[PDB]
């Protein structure tokens, strides 16, 4: 039944990828268009990389509906089913219109799909079946790929049409919304709960019409007994009845009896003495027995707090040099592997590329789906490693055939091999990221590990290709050999942490070593708002009213600032582990 | 018209298995109840099995678990009875009863001729 | 010697007013706050009242508000329910349940021990003399088989009936079968038995009758007077 | 008086298959919801407090869960003890105290065929004015069945009185009753009693007499 659910889940995040991208500049070459300096473009592309702008929307707020997760998932799938008929009924024969409007704003609604759906994975699937819920949701995503790609295009092209393949995506895609409305739905209390009993405790002093104190009243206790069982913030560590629990349980009782109190005297049909009491409950609320909060009811705290909370663990930093540096082994094969079948190799580029499509699909989701079930079979450290070996040795079958003679067998399976790794690695990764989150900050925090991970794979092109033209293919490959070592040294460096985690489920809070994480921090917000300023340049440049040089300058000046940061962050990292190791 | 198409019976092997199908033509298989009758030799018309409007409801005999079963196809529109180890005794007439009214009385006016699966 | 035991139906004018007593032994009532609920016949429970003594609190439901009242006294170990201007719809079976104190685990475990019950039924039914009889074994009905006794009555006042076989001694083939509706407005059972006629002339016919609000008890059997 | 709308309503399972209870609560209730079972004549047991929360006394076979306002109880293996009425109740404040509806299944087991019986009182009944007979179908199951009094061909309605009984605590049998009362005068045109039912258990009509 699950596995149904994260399937189709799956499903919807991959199925809207296509149309802002590839079928939409079919149609334009098909019409005779040549979709250029529209203005608007260029934007849809930008809309996934920089998802993780609004994200703190999708957990600040929680929706009259539903609950937190599933009612934003539901916003978002009928504003992508309503944009989508626009498009389909929209008609570019005139002229452009606001084709490319719609298209960012549909790209915009399936990046918020995708951050939404990502946090419900991560609060929804226990420990062991973090694996299995990757392996599904990957399944999925390229199911989707495949359908929007090539079968609707084909359809498109014989029967339905430009016209009706956009309305038989959203009729796709609404199986889904009632699979979404049927799913089921995490729990979320302390901030939230604490939160409605704040809202009610104030329309409790403006009651005037003497029926809207019980209601509130009634609202106020559902609310106290849920956060009674709840664990707050700094004590989550200290689950198995600790005495700060206990103490925790105890104020809680002592305001469910006052609550109690002031709704007998409600129910007598007094006032006055009702609003006394709520008055009385105020009181003790500021009393000591006040030692846990939550974040909401300022805007700053909704988007400083998932970043506190990630950037106050500790092996903060280890984590992020693991996710910047795990699959970079597999970058650097996929850069250049048809380019070096092309030209390094005598083939076809037909025939090889379609074989080397359908190879590499099957062989990634059967590594994905192994990987999986030898997870839910194993710890996560050990999966990990093995993993990451497996695919570091993979690569080397690619010097192996250039290297070898020139049958089309050792190349397939070669590529078979190296899919089959990378399919591994992919459900592995994807269990560490989604580990890592929070289960209150979850969409933030997996939105930025995410592009966090997307970041140090988009470099590698350059570089890549002048090695290849510069010392040769083979001694190429046994570079990228060489080059999937630091994943495993740093997958080796933080088992200590891994293992704490996956015993007692809660991240630790660091506390040693002097202010110098404050600098680190001040470097990379620094190094932030160079690039968002470099970034709103490049936006100006983009008018072609002025061009300027030094923003390459400017733009390596800010990434060796962040990464000198991360480096300091890093390595006081690993001195603080070994700190408490000795 | 109104049709009942009926297969199955003859000679039966020993230590052997059977399969029948009963399907009902020129009448509405939706919203009326389908049950099934075997009858020994020594027996009454004993029961078999019975399935409600869809499958909303379905009861089942002494000779289900174990030795019969009661499939339902919904694109054919007909019931399948499956055997398994057929007792010596088990020489069996089997009838197949539709109820044209909503009573579930057990009234039948559209006669059917039934199958017979005889052993030995 | 543990036990919480209810009583208070009786003779009453229809439409009028009667006190109904729980009593609980083995737990005094201060420590636990009495609820009482009410079953109608045929359909589920609803919570009717309820009194906590340690505060002096005491609610009613909206259905039944402005007309019952609930007290209790802690001397006499008991509480007490009187009901005033009473409607057709009130007859129902009244259960005396406790609950425990806020905070704890005796709060969480709402209504752990229960009530045997009280059918507190309100009509204008009148006294009459029931006939409650064997039925004496003629050989016209299924001659040559097993023998379709029973005990069959005519009326009671109160509805319920303790109906009972050689002293308690046997209970197996004797559907007890459920009151039917009396033009007269009063409840009219027949226990039937379908039992083999080897004791026709061994062992004795003996059916045993008990109302316990008419606190009336019964022998029946086929004797010569 | 918002429910979710499900094309699939109704469950028919067999005994030793894991059976399952649901409700939902209208509002946030916490996980205030305890679950009893009421045996016909008795006052209800607690089987379930806390919604996941047991003590002792209770056998191992029943378990609860909680899923946001959902509550489930859950039953493994289907016992012959196991059927009698199962309610949950929020029990959130001492006066809004609200109760379920119940769930009430009953048996499913080997069939026994269906035994109509005619059960007349003797003639010295006339003394009294009146004349009731029974007419049972005894060990049957399923419960669909209906009974007419078809005496001398003739059909009678509104007086025959029908009525399935359950498994009491008592005598745990099965049975379907039509009580037909009759007045004296009535007696001058009806003699012989006879009941003929329909079951789905009967694929023709029982019609049943006695000779006096």
């Amino acid at each position: 039944p699950k596995s149904a659910i994260l399937l189709i889940l799956g499903f919807a995040s991959g199925l809207p990828l296509a149309l802002t991208s590839g079928t939409l500049q079919a149609w334009m070459t098909v019409e005779n268009i040549d979709l250029k300096t529209i203005w608007f473009f260029s934007l849809v592309g930008q809309a996934y990389v920089f998802k993780f702008l609004w994200s703190p929307v999708m957990d600040r707020y929680t929706p009259p509906f539903l609950g937190r997760r599933r009612g934003w998932l539901v916003t978002t799938q009928i504003l992508l089913l309503i944009a989508i008929a626009a498009m389909g009924f929209l008609e570019p024969g005139t002229q452009l219109r606001w084709m490319a409007a719609l298209a960012v704003v549909i790209a915009f609604c399936s990046a918020s799909q995708d951050i939404v759906f990502d946090a419900w994975k991560t609060d929804v699937l226990p420990a062991e079946e973090r694996g299995t819920g990757a392996a599904i949701s990957v399944l999925g995503y390229r199911l989707g790929m495949l359908v929007s790609g090539g079968l609707a295009l084909w359809m498109a092209d014989k029967w339905l049409g430009w016209q009706g393949m956009y309305w038989l995506m959203a009729a796709l895609l609404v199986p889904c919304i009632i699979a979404t409305l049927l799913a089921p739905e995490p729990s979320a209390d302390l901030a939230d709960n604490w939160e409605t009993l704040n809202d009610n405790l104030k329309v409790i002093e403006k009651a005037d019409n003497a029926a809207q104190v019980k209601d509130a009243l009634t609202k106020m206790r559902a609310a106290a007994l849920d956060a009674q069982k709840a664990t707050p913030p700094k004590l989550e560590d200290k689950s198995p009845d600790s005495p700060e629990m206990k103490d925790f349980r105890h104020g809680f009782d002592i305001l469910v009896g006052q609550i109690d109190d002031a709704l007998k005297l409600a129910n007598e049909g007094k006032v006055k003495e009702a609003q006394a009491a709520a008055e009385q409950l105020k009181t003790t609320r500021n009393a000591y027995i006040q030692k846990y909060l939550g974040v909401p009811r300022t805007l700053e705290q909704a988007v400083v707090a998932p970043l506190r909370d990630f950037f106050g663990r500790n092996n903060a930093w280890l984590i992020l040099l693991l996710i910047v540096l795990y699959k970079l082994g597999d970058a650097f094969a996929m850069s250049l592997t048809t380019t070096f079948l092309i030209r390094g190799v005598g083939f076809d580029a037909g025939e090889v590329g379609m074989v080397n499509k359908t190879l590499g699909w099957i062989a990634t989701i059967i590594g994905a789906l192994y990987g999986g079930v030898l997870m839910q079979r194993l710890s996560l450290f050990r999966a990990l490693l093995i993993f990451g070996i497996l695919q570091g040795v993979s690569n080397a079958g690619y010097w192996l055939l250039s290297i070898t003679d020139k049958h089309l067998m050792s190349m397939a399976v070669a590529v078979f091999f190296e899919n089959l790794c990378g399919g591994m690695g992919t459900a592995a990764f994807v269990a560490l990221l989604m580990t890592l989150c929070n289960k209150s900050f979850s969409a933030t925090q997996f939105a930025l590990l995410s592009a966090l991970s997307a970041v140090g794979r988009v470099y590698v092109g350059p570089i890549a290709g002048w090695f290849v033209e510069a010392h040769g293919w083979p001694t190429f490959y046994l570079f990228s050999v060489f080059a999937a070592v630091p994943g495993i040294l740093l997958l080796l460096i933080c088992r200590k942490t891994l293992e704490y985690t996956q015993q007692t489920e809660s991240f630790m809070m660091r506390r040693h070593f002097s202010g110098a994480y404050q600098f680190a921090l001040y470097l990379l917000l620094l190094g932030c708002l160079l690039l968002a300023l470099w970034l709103i340049m490049l936006a100006l440049n983009a008018i072609d009213y002025t061009s300027f040089s030094f923003l390459a300058g400017l733009l390596e000046v800010a990434a060796l600032i962040a990464i000198a940061g991360v480096l300091l962050g890093a390595i006081l990292d690993y001195l603080a582990l070994r700190r408490t190791e000795e | 018209q109104v049709q009942l198409q009926e297969s199955g019976g003859g000679l039966v092997q020993p230590g052997g298995s059977l399969r029948l199908s009963c399907a009902a033509s020129g009448r509405t298989i939706s919203r009326y109840a389908m049950s099934w009758f075997r009858q020994a030799p020594g027996k009454e018309r004993e029961f078999v099995a019975v399935a409600r409007r869809s499958g909303d409801g379905a009861f089942y005999a002494d000779s289900v678990q174990g030795r019969f079963t009661v499939s339902r196809d919904d694109a054919k529109n007909t019931v399948y009875l499956q055997m398994n180890s057929l007792k010596p005794e088990d020489t069996a007439v089997y009838y197949c009863a539709i109820d044209s009214d909503t009573f579930y009385s057990g009234s039948y006016d559209y006669w059917g001729q039934g199958t017979q699966v005889t052993v030995s | 010697e543990v036990q919480l035991v209810e009583s208070g139906g009786g003779l009453v004018q229809p439409g009028g007013s009667l006190r109904l007593s729980c009593a609980a032994s083995g737990f005094n009532v201060v420590d636990f706050s009495l609820h009482w609920v009410r079953q109608a016949p045929g359909k589920g429970l609803e919570w009717v009242a309820y009194i906590s003594s340690s505060s002096g609190s005491t609610s009613y439901a909206d259905s039944v508000k402005g007309r019952f009242t609930i007290s209790a006294d802690t001397s006499k170990n008991t509480a007490y329910l009187q009901m005033n201007s009473l409607r057709a719809e009130d007859t129902a079976v009244y259960y005396c349940a406790r609950w425990g104190y806020w905070p704890g685990e005796p709060w969480w475990k709402a209504f752990d021990y229960w009530g045997q019950g009280t059918l507190v039924t309100v009509s204008s039914a009148s006294t009459k003399g029931p006939s409650v009889f064997p039925l004496a074994p003629s050989s016209k009905s299924t001659s040559g088989g097993t023998a379709a006794l029973g005990c069959l009555v005519k009326d009671y006042f109160p509805e319920p009936v303790t109906v009972s076989w050689n002293s308690g001694a046997l209970t197996s083939g004797v559907h007890t079968f459920p009151a039917v509706l009396q033009s007269s407005g009063l409840y009219s059972l027949s226990s039937v038995v379908t039992v083999p006629s080897s004791s026709l002339g061994t062992q004795t016919y003996i059916c045993n009758v008990n109302h316990k609000p008419s606190n009336t008890k019964v022998d029946k059997k086929v004797e010569p007077k | 008086d918002i429910q979710m709308t499900q094309s699939p309503s109704s469950l028919s399972a067999s005994v030793g298959d894991r059976v399952t209870i649901t409700c939902r609560a209208s509002q946030s209730v916490s996980s205030a919801v305890a679950w009893y079972q009421q045996k016909p004549g008795k006052a209800p047991k607690l089987l379930i407090y806390s919604a996941s929360s047991l003590y002792s006394g209770v056998p191992s076979r029943f378990s609860g869960s909680r899923s946001g306002t959902d509550f489930t109880l859950t039953i493994s293996s289907l016992q012959p003890e196991d059927f009698a009425t199962y309610y949950c109740q929020q029990y959130l404040y001492y006066s809004l105290v609200t109760f379920g509806q119940g769930t009430k299944v009953e048996i499913k087991r080997t069939v026994a065929a269906p035994s109509v019986f005619i059960f007349p009182p003797s003639d010295s009944q006339l003394k009294s004015g009146t004349a009731s007979v029974v007419c049972l179908l005894n060990n049957f199951y399923p419960r669909e069945a209906k009974v007419q009094w078809k005496v001398d061909n003739a059909l009678q309605s509104g007086n025959s009185q029908e009525s399935v009984t359950e498994q009491d605590s008592k005598d745990s049998t099965y049975s379907l009753s039509s009580t037909l009362t009759l007045s004296k005068a009535d007696y001058e045109k009806h003699k012989v009693y006879a009941c003929e039912v329909t079951h789905q258990g009967l694929s023709s009509p029982v019609t049943k007499s006695f000779n006096r």
